[PDB]
């Protein structure tokens, strides 16, 4: 029909009734340009529609609408990677056409079939930390806590790329059999950074691993939310019919949760807690559950999804949502940055709850597990006597206290510094490891059994 | 029949209703996604739609099924998967090559193709019945019969036909009552509205042990049968870990485990786990599964699903107990329950309250705990059951002034914490004394007094170890371990073995091996014993250096007695335990003079 | 874990105090210090 | 064309408006005030009208434009003060006796009086041209590179009138262009809708810098054009000094200041000074003033203008970006733009996020500094050019904390910390080492390096002896100055004069606050090869009182290094640093034996 | 109530009702009037909660004539462990003082466990015999 108003991202179509949910539709503007948009709310005799692209220009009975009958879904091929695609289910960048072979819905159930079995096989990333104070495994999902002093992008390109080195070494062990894959989504980011990202994944290897999805800022916040969407297409569709292990890299994750927030400020939807939707946890939800292993039990889509926190709070609805849903918590930190480490990850409060779900055993050492628990302890309690070194002085603290300050020091300054391109493996890592807790006393390393201490040591 | 009128988000309106009942359930459009009827405006009714909605054209048809949203109670509910809208999850991957719901499937609430095996009770021709009476049992297990098929309440008679022992399908008839003629005949399964609790003879006393197998619990507020808990806590808090444990451990003959919107793979994990792992009381066959049912739902999965959790799940446990089984049911996360009430006050647009979760959120919650309990179960034969419910919530960002943990706290009876920085060293769950009470806790002593441990006098002086300790703390921040005296000293070394020798389950080989109340009582007396000797020997003059580092050996040994399996000696006392009580004499002694 | 409603008051004037009461204390550590010197010196001799 | 339904406020609607766009411009009343559609309910369009809408009954028409609401790109921009969404202030002066524009009072974005001399490009009629590609250009300025006309962006066809060289209006055609018939005249400037990025060929990341001309912007973190960078704000007692030394100082091509809502002393300043101040690299015709087109805009200026004046100002930027030209947007601040967001929301009866501020208020800063960066310039030959937007961001809670400043720095790569206590002393700028990042650093470092600097290893250096310089500043107050070793003491002694020479400088003095890019770097230069030979010298058998006597004239030299003059022979070689260093090696034989 | 001012007045009952737990009441009056014209005050909380309140103490006091009493001990949970939340601020404003209990008592192991800091009775001189 035609246009009869718009308020915001929400546009106010009179038509006629024959339209169902999420049916796409082309608004014709006087212009001749045709952009899309899915009807949000139908009603009789009318309709709302948030159009992705553009949100103003849009006219009365100049104006014209024209349905395309097909409700939304993503055209997925395996011939993917290599390929540049624009986050908006086609290439606005004229980079290689995505082609076809199914069509599959993003509205977080086309046939999904996920884990009824866990995650036992270890993926590693080449670094120290996040793989022995966490471990990631065949599904796992982590979310990167970062902020606004720390360059988001710098370890986002890190972890993705240091991660392709270390994944074939695991396949010769026989930790996988099946294909890699990365499936890069950008969205709503700086010109900037997408640029920067480009040039990272090229220097480590090549283009032709990954794939991309490029969303620019100044392209609406329904375009955003839209664009992860894309990405878990592509996921499920290369794990499902081939057997492949994915990885996806969505960044930011934050930049998407913001959209969400815009449409119930422009909306008469009443926001929850903190102005953030109170329909917010779906929307999140929608992500996270498309996750595991894929039915056939090669495939797999693994999860590391960035987020840039804004206040660098943990009383942040993003933040909170994020780690309650998430198999672990990976917390870098600003203070590790300042001193001079690379990666400055901080381990005080990354946990994982799914810890036997995230260690190998079969790829990996079994004591893996046993000595990670220790050195967590360990740096906890080297922590709780920073604070009161700084305090009470050296002049009442414990001789048992001091072994815990040596500790900390010796495990920011070797465990977490690598080089750019230094990746270490697992085992390697378990030497290091062994090296840091040789310093305490057979009487201060009591937690731990008496089998695996007189062992290893 | 119905018409679709309009569909706003998941909200749906359509005309040409003359009736419904309150949320009563239909099949929407050609697809025949899950709904229920909220509200009706005028002959419009609005019926939310909560399968997820991106293809329904408006006009389609709505068929009313003419009742509420309700569950099967009958034969093959355990070993057996389902999702919160009791729809198998096992028939779904057979025959829609979609191991999770896809959008539009119509799957019956129960397997129709099992058949199970019925015997005759004590009920025979010419006998009368009423709700809740064993008129037959199905043979479910290896050990037992899980399902005691019970006449439904809101049903009576006498039998004019009892079928005789052999083997039947679920729909076929098996039962004929006799009541103003045929009153009608009576099937397998049996069905129930879950927004209607189950009715029982009378409640009783809650005071009779309830052993969920964790040293951390049994050692500082112990749960009863009969019991209401909160735990909050947020992740890397171990609840699902604690599930694990408390499923295996657990005295009860029946546990029902509801996931309210959980990861996947957390489902997956639990679900594998039981059959590769042993029970206590030994288990032929899936060992610990044949106790458990699982209710699993994930994070995006049916917002229908995930509110009918704990109704679904309370309604299967009020059966049981009504079957004369002891049941403990875990329901994990009731903030995620919580999540889908936040969006159904938004979309339907009635006003919400605080935080933006409806004032509703009190009542609701409400309602699910006053229905455990400890009673006597509703049928003649008359047996004692329990419903015994332990419920976790997360707090919003260390807030637990949240409504959720607030209104869950305010009916709960017992509180049992969740320390943040307790867990970062590993020990979670991070259960003290400043964020956590029990009621149970006095009568739960007198009890376990009588079985033989001493533990009500140790519990008194434990409690306040751990309330002196914390304050003894902050002085040691502030001023320096200069302001102490060498009590004190004493205080915070014990606390710290306790901090990590209960709390802690987390593994350095394997995660740690059924602990009894007895086991737990050991330990006690080992810390209590360690720190009167102590104390008297620094007041009578000696070391702190000399006293600590002779203990030494004995340290280690409580450390790790945990990952030892239970039984060294006896249950009741290990001859490990039993021999350091003699070092301490030995040492004390030494130190004195 | 505390009030929703006028911890600002209470908080309030301990955070004035707490930030007021650090600098008097490094004033009565620069006396202190300042008078150490001096006796150091005078001491040896 | 319409007709006034209702006036509610400064927000009027109109009905029988069709064919109303979603950003078009309209004039409501008899008196022509602007106004914009912001939204549109049914026939009835909803109209923010930025001026008083006193007098204006309900029936009064409102005549669309017939077209958004545009910005003019073209000739006789620069030494013109504008409104928010560009109407010249100066030319209100001369009609209205009137500094501000009062309701009723429209004229027009550029001067007709003006006329400038055209001149034809090397397309000529016949020839197809594109989009972008130069048609001719216009000289007016000597000092700078001046209004290079292109054909407008999304526009292409072959030239019907290309008008020979002369002087023509600003307003008169220039251009016909055919494409499917006449595709319509086009004139010297080019209307563009200022809620749409302008194209370029393509961008690219940042990795030029240009003469910045405060030493501390290039020696603590460099200063690069096509940057993103956030600067605290101080409300005119510290804002306004750093913003006129960084128009002044900065020998950029253009530079676009945009004031979004001052207090209205700051925007008073900036136009009596700029003509008053010298070039900093010769030319007069209003030295600074000719290089800088200034949107000026106090918080009295309606609230759309307000909104609007980033918008106009980063068209302005990036018309300039095609070019070929590099460019500094100073805008201050954006919590004043953000002020008005507020305030327009409330109007509507929008509902915001936090604090009050929308939430269309963190997608526009994204949106916002994608427009600015670096770009190769839209034009035939091609040509780069950059732009680089400075934003400050004061408080807006009394703190740094509120959403404005915690959601731009996060998009922001650069922070800048000035410093209070000393700005309340008047040292401009004085930025903290510690608040202090650039994440533009390495790929800067690597570009000096390749000019001629030794960039990296100085900058590198430059920042880690300060920070250490804090750290061992603590063991002097404690333990004491004495019993540390000499090699310390020069730690601390080095960072005295990099702290003095650089960072304290003053901005009242152009031999103590102007020095080219190469200068910055020789002064730097010169402290590093002291630092290591004084601690190479103690080490071989020297104390710091001998080593501060023997250093002497080398010393004295590098205090004095900030008063000498940007040349000695070049600008950019520095005799008076390259003997300098001579000197050193000579002293430092002499000192050290 | 009504039946506690049968037995004060009619047959000279001292009469003590206890009414627990005025928690549940005042969550009650949260959620109706989400749909009425009536629309809930602070946080909520209905700004008509007072009046709610207010017809409960109304049927309690001293009787005319001076045949019998009706003396109320309502029982209040404090629900974020606050007083400055609705529940205690607006029902202390109508009652005579307020005996507020001890959070830290209860954790020591005390019974009963209040504290005397907080709980004063202003009619405390003139009432007593």
């Amino acid at each position: 029909n035609t246009v009869s108003g718009v308020n915001g991202p929400l546009v106010i179509l009179e038509k006629v009734k024959f339209p169902r949910y999420n049916e796409i539709v082309n608004l014709t503007l006087p212009d001749g340009t045709v952009r899309q948009g899915q009807v949000l709310e139908i009603r009789g005799d009318r309709a709302i529609v948030q159009v992705f692209e553009g949100t103003s220009g849009i006219d009365v009975k100049k104006t014209t609408v024209e349905f395309t009958g097909e409700s939304l879904r993503i055209p997925v091929s395996e011939d993917m990677l290599g390929r540049i695609f624009d986050g908006s289910g086609r290439p606005i960048d004229n980079g290689p056409k995505v082609f076809a072979e199914d069509y599959l819905d993003i509205n977080g159930s086309p046939i999904n079939p996920y884990a009824r079995i866990y995650p036992e096989e270890m993926i590693s990333t080449g670094v120290s930390a996040i793989d022995t104070m966490n471990s990631i495994a065949r599904g796992q999902k982590i979310p990167i806590f970062s902020a606004s002093g720390l360059p988001h992008n710098e370890i986002a390109a890190q972890i993705c790329r240091q991660a392709g080195l270390v994944r074939p070494t695991k396949d010769v062990h026989d930790g996988h059999e099946e294909n890699f894959s990365i499936v890069f989504a950008a969205m709503g980011v700086n010109l900037e950074t997408a640029r920067f990202f480009k040039q990272d994944f090229e220097e480590n290897g090549s283009l032709e691993r990954t794939s991309l999805f490029l969303n620019l800022a100044n392209d609406p916040t329904i375009e955003r939310i839209i664009t992860p969407r894309l990405a878990l297409t592509t996921a499920e569709y290369l794990a499902y019919q081939t057997e492949r292990h994915v990885l996806t890299i969505l960044t930011d994750m934050s930049s998407y949760a913001d959209a969400l927030r815009e449409v119930s400020a422009a909306r008469e939807e009443v926001p929850g807690r903190r102005g953030y939707p109170g329909y917010m946890y779906t929307d999140l939800s929608t992500i996270y559950e498309r996750a595991g292993r894929v039915e056939g039990r090669n495939g797999s889509i693994t999860q590391i999804p960035i987020l840039t926190m804004p206040n660098d709070d943990i009383t942040h609805p993003i933040p909170d949502l994020t780690g309650y849903i998430t198999e672990g918590q990976i917390f870098v930190d600003r203070q590790l940055h300042n001193k001079g480490i690379y990666p400055p990850i901080n381990v005080l409060p990354s946990l994982s709850r799914l810890m036997k779900s995230a260690i190998g055993e079969g790829m990996t050492r079994k004591d893996h597990g046993d000595v990670s628990n220790q050195l967590y302890a360990k740096y906890a309690i080297g922590k709780d006597a920073a604070a009161m070194k700084a305090v009470v002085g050296e002049e009442a603290l414990s001789i048992e206290d001091k072994l815990s300050l040596e500790f900390l020091e010796k495990f920011e300054k070797t465990f977490i510094t690598q080089g750019a391109y230094e990746d270490r493996t697992v085992f390697e890592s378990l030497d290091q490891a062994w090296s840091l807790l040789r310093i305490y006393p057979k009487e201060m390393l009591n937690r731990i059994s008496p089998k695996i201490l007189d062992e290893f040591y | 029949y119905g018409a679709i009128y309009s569909v706003s988000g998941p909200v749906v309106i359509a005309e040409n209703m003359i009736g419904c009942a309150m949320y009563e359930l239909v099949k929407v459009g050609h697809d025949n996604l899950v709904g229920e009827v909220i509200r009706i405006d005028g002959d419009k009714a609005t019926i939310q739609v909560y399968e997820e909605t991106a293809g329904l054209t408006v006009g389609d048809p709505v068929l009313r099924t003419g009742k509420p949203l309700s569950v099967e109670l009958g034969p093959g509910l355990m070993e057996t998967i389902y999702d919160g809208i009791q729809r198998p999850l096992k028939a779904i991957k057979e025959e829609s090559q979609s191991i999770y719901i896809p959008r539009g499937i119509d799957t019956p609430a129960l397997d129709r193709t099992i058949k199970w095996q019925f015997t005759p009770g004590k009920f025979q021709v010419g006998d009368h019945i009423s709700g809740g009476d064993i008129y037959g049992s199905v043979f479910e297990n290896s050990l037992i019969s899980s399902h005691k098929i019970l006449l439904p309440p809101r049903s009576r008679g006498t039998i004019t036909w009892i079928a005789p022992a052999g083997e039947y399908t679920l729909d076929e008839k098996i039962l004929e009552v006799e009541f103003d003629g045929k009153k009608s005949d009576f099937t397998l399964y049996h069905t129930w509205p879950v927004r209607v609790p189950r009715p029982v003879t009378e409640k009783l006393s809650a005071d009779y042990p309830l052993l969920t197998g964790q040293r951390v619990l049994d050692a500082l507020f112990p749960c009863v049968q009969g019991g209401t808990t909160c735990i909050p806590g947020a992740f890397g808090c171990g609840k699902t870990v604690i599930s694990q444990s408390l499923s295996k451990y657990s005295n009860s003959d029946a546990i029902i485990y509801v996931g309210c919107g959980e990861r996947g793979n957390e489902m997956a994990e639990v679900l594998m786990e039981f059959p590769e792992l042993y029970t206590e009381m030994s288990g032929t066959k899936e060992p610990i599964m044949k106790r458990t049912t699982l209710v699993a739902n994930t994070s995006n999965m049916p917002v229908a699903a995930r509110e009918a959790s704990i109704y679904t799940g309370i309604t299967l446990a009020e059966y049981f107990r009504d079957q004369g089984k002891n049941v403990s049911m875990i329901a994990d996360s009731s903030s995620r329950w919580a999540e889908a009430l936040r969006e159904i006050s938004g979309r339907l647009g009635e006003m919400p309250a605080d935080q933006g979760f409806p004032a509703y959120l009190g009542a609701k919650l409400a309602s699910f705990y006053e229905r455990a309990g400890k009673a006597v179960a509703l049928g003649s034969p008359d047996r004692t059951g329990s419903v015994s419910i332990v419920a976790a919530v997360s707090p919003a960002g260390g807030d637990f002034s949240d409504p959720v943990t607030t209104a869950t706290l305010g009916i709960t009876q017992v509180f049992w914490g969740l320390d943040k920085k307790l867990a970062q060293r590993k020990h979670f769950p991070s259960i003290n004394t400043s964020v956590s009470y029990s009621k149970y806790t006095n009568v739960l002593n007198k009890f376990y007094d009588s079985n033989y441990p001493e533990f009500p006098v140790l519990r008194d002086r434990m409690k306040e170890i751990l309330s002196n300790a914390e304050e003894l703390e902050q002085v040691v921040q502030l001023v320096g371990k200069s302001a102490l005296s060498d009590s004190d000293k004493i205080t915070l070394d014990v606390a710290t073995l306790i901090k990590e020798d209960f709390l802690q389950q987390n593994g350095y080989s394997t995660y740690d091996a059924f602990c009894p109340i007895w086991k737990t009582f050991d330990m006690m007396r080992a810390f209590i014993s360690y720190h009167d000797e102590a104390q008297k020997a620094v007041a009578n003059g000696a070391n702190w250096s000399k006293l600590a580092d002779s203990t030494g050996d004995v340290k280690h040994a409580v450390s790790s007695s945990k990952f030892f399996e239970p039984s060294r000696g006896e249950k009741e006392v290990h001859g490990e335990f039993e021999k350091l009580l003699s070092t301490m004499q030995e040492r004390f002694a030494e130190s004195t003079d | 874990v505390f009030p929703t409603r006028m911890t600002l008051g209470l908080m309030k004037t301990k955070l004035k105090g707490a930030n007021q009461g650090y600098s008097l204390l490094k004033r009565k550590s620069e006396a202190l210090t300042k008078r150490f010197r001096d006796i150091t010196k005078r001491i040896d001799d």
